[PDB]
């Protein structure tokens, strides 16, 4: 018999992104080659099969620094991290291959799906 | 607010 | 020029609620009289003007336990905490006064609004 | 996916 507030989930996500911008309560640094990205472990797990696996691990859950595979592109990670916190994906011709490869690695199936459909339309 |  | 995934914010919130149920990465206990509620500080701040004020405070941000005013009803808090993590509000005739008073204290303006409209319709 |  509950009532539901339609915009609630979007409002929560907007405030989680505000916390990320102000660096409030961030508990991990993701290292992608020469670049560093601060984030909230809970948001990373909620969006990515890879981070969900990492942060449920009894040893890795306590790490303050996570280093990604050297093949991962920092811009691709940046675009996906922005997507995690906003639902918006900055998908462009010049970055689509890097975004799709990063999404496959991060296990972000909905992003992988769309990257596939956008590449298929161009061939 | 809505009836879900 | 971004594309947007409509269900992303709802999917994030559903996984944050799954983390709460499994007690993963919860970093605070909210004490309401004889009852205890584990939660994520980031979600509490994102939903409540009161917790936003508390956890941006340079001293209170590091507390593992927060005690609420003894006038706060545990059931009212429980209903609001469930709402924070799901967008669903279990608003009933028997709990509406407690829910509205707790929402005023927590500074959850959209919940206060609706409680007011539901009470006005019954008078 | 949509055009926001
Ligand atoms: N507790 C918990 C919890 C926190 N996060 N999380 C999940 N995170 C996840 C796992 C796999 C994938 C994605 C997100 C996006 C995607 O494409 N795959 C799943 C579950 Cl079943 N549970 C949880
Ligand atoms: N950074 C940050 C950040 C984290 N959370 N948060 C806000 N949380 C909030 C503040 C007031 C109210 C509500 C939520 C619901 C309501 O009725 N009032 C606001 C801002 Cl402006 N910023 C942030
Ligand atoms: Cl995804
Ligand atoms: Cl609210």
């Amino acid at each position: 018999s509950c009532i539901q507030f339609t915009r609630h989930a979007s409002d929560v996500l907007l405030n989680l992104n505000r916390l990320r911008s102000r660096d409030i309560l961030t508990d991990v640094v993701i290292v992608v080659s020469r670049e560093q990205f601060r984030a909230h472990k809970t948001v990373l797990m909620a969006c990515s099969g890879l981070f969900y696996s990492i942060f449920t691990d009894q040893l890795k859950c306590n790490l303050s620094v996570i280093n990604l595979d050297p093949e991962i592109n920092p811009e691709g990670f940046c675009i996906l991290l922005d997507f995690m916190y906003t639902s918006r994906l900055n998908l462009r011709e010049g970055n689509i291959m890097a975004v799709m490869a990063t999404a496959m690695y991060l296990q972000m199936e909905h992003v992988v799906d769309t990257c596939r459909k956008f590449i298929k339309a161009s061939e | 607010w809505v009836i879900p």
